């Protein structure tokens, strides 16, 4: 919900 | 100076994207990927240099780093004094569509219906709609509202991908690029077109671009604007041509993304790439249009008629607006 999705 | 490797979506966005490397003498050249969360990937790898995106996927690319670059800008809504490129953007509006004849159809009584999404992550057609509805429903199953949809990207064996048709063949069910037969602003208002779906998430351009003419496409040259109307958040139902007063939402515009390292490159080639293939472009039409593509919206879409500069070199949060990012974090919250 913060960091990146891959 | 250097060659910037564009990143198709599809293979319909790679013919398009090796006929602009080809007029552009390879001043531009293509990678390809079947989805946009894909292409992200490939930019981030530095296998590509970048692609437009719609604001949903701007987020996804911010959240990795990438920024945006230029911005798509439309036939001025605001009647200005400077140049397109230096014009700031307005940001669309994002819609709910419906047929004129299905009469009980309003915002409320949504639940249970047929949907037809652009894809799931973007702004109109995703991100605004199941946001309002996520909210006012109290609900994060998201899933579970309506009884069938064609939501791009989406499981293929679910309830969101039961009404997407894939390609041609019958192939490619649901996936979010080009060849899904409901992909995208057209391909969902397609769905609506053909009563696959009650209702159509997708840009209030999109209705008057696919309607009395304005495309020849076989789906579309019939449709009627009159038998259209849109769904307005306070529960009423407008004419199409009061999408001012009856929007879900104001979306921002389309960008081009790239690395951060890249930007100041892929900005300088776009910039010229437009003069020769833009609109008035010193080659277009005579030998490419860089924003046609028969209403497919590939690359980019059909009715851009610029990219334009940035104001203040955004940050991506900075270039969707603080609501909008803190909706999207809402809503990504139910998954
Ligand atoms: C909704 O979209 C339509 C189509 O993009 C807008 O109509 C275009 O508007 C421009 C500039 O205002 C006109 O020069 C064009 O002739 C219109 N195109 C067509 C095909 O009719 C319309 O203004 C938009 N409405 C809102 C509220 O933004
Ligand atoms: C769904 O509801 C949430 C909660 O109200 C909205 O998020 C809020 O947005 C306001 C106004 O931008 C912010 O000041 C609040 O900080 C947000 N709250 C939270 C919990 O972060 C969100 O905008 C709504 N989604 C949509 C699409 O309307
Ligand atoms: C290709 O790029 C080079 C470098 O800017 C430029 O000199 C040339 O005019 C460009 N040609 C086309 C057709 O894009
Ligand atoms: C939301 C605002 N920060 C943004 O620049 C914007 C405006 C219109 C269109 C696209 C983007
Ligand atoms: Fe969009
Ligand atoms: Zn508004
Ligand atoms: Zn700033």
């Amino acid at each position: 919900l913060e960091a990146c999705a891959f | 100076y250097t060659r910037v490797v564009w990143c198709a979506v599809g293979p319909e966005e790679q013919k398009k994207c090796q006929q602009w490397s080809q007029q552009s003498g390879q001043n531009v050249t293509c990678a390809t990927a079947s989805t946009t969360d894909d292409c992200i990937v490939l930019v981030l790898k530095g296998e590509a240099d970048a692609l437009n995106l719609d604001g949903g996927y701007i987020y996804t690319a911010g959240k990795c780093g990438l920024v945006p670059v230029l911005a798509e800008n439309r036939k001025s809504s605001k009647h200005s004094s400077l140049d397109c490129v230096l014009r700031p953007t307005e940001g669309y509006l994002a819609v709910a569509v419906v047929k004129k004849a299905n009469e009980g159809l309003t915002w409320n009584s949504l639940k249970d219906k047929k949907s037809c999404h652009t894809a799931v992550d973007r702004t109109a057609g995703w991100n605004i709609p199941m946001g309002l509805i996520v909210n006012q429903t109290g609900s994060c199953a998201f899933d579970e509202f309506f009884s069938q949809s064609c939501a791009p990207g989406a499981d293929p064996k679910s309830r969101l991908c039961a009404l997407c048709a894939g390609d041609d063949q019958g192939l490619d069910k649901c996936v979010p690029n080009s060849k899904e037969k409901y992909y995208g602003y057209t391909g969902a208002f397609r769905c609506l077109a053909e009563d696959v779906g009650d209702v159509a998430f997708v840009k209030n351009d999109t209705v008057w671009e696919n309607t009395n003419g304005e495309s020849t496409a076989d789906w579309a040259k019939n449709l009627k604007r009159e038998d259209f109307r849109l769904l307005c958040l306070d529960g009423t139902r407008k004419p199409v041509t009061e999408a001012q007063s009856c929007h879900l939402a104001v979306a921002p515009n389309h960008a081009v993304v790239s690395r951060s390292d890249r930007a100041a490159h892929v900005e300088q080639v776009l910039l010229h790439q437009q003069a020769l293939f833009g609109k008035n472009g010193k080659n277009c039409p005579d030998k490419f249009c860089l924003f046609k593509s028969e209403t497919k919206n590939l690359l980019f879409n059909d009715n851009t008629e610029c990219l334009a500069k940035l104001g203040g070199r955004p940050t991506y949060e900075e270039y969707l607006g603080t609501e909008y990012v803190t909706a999207i974090a809402n809503l990504k919250k139910c998954s």
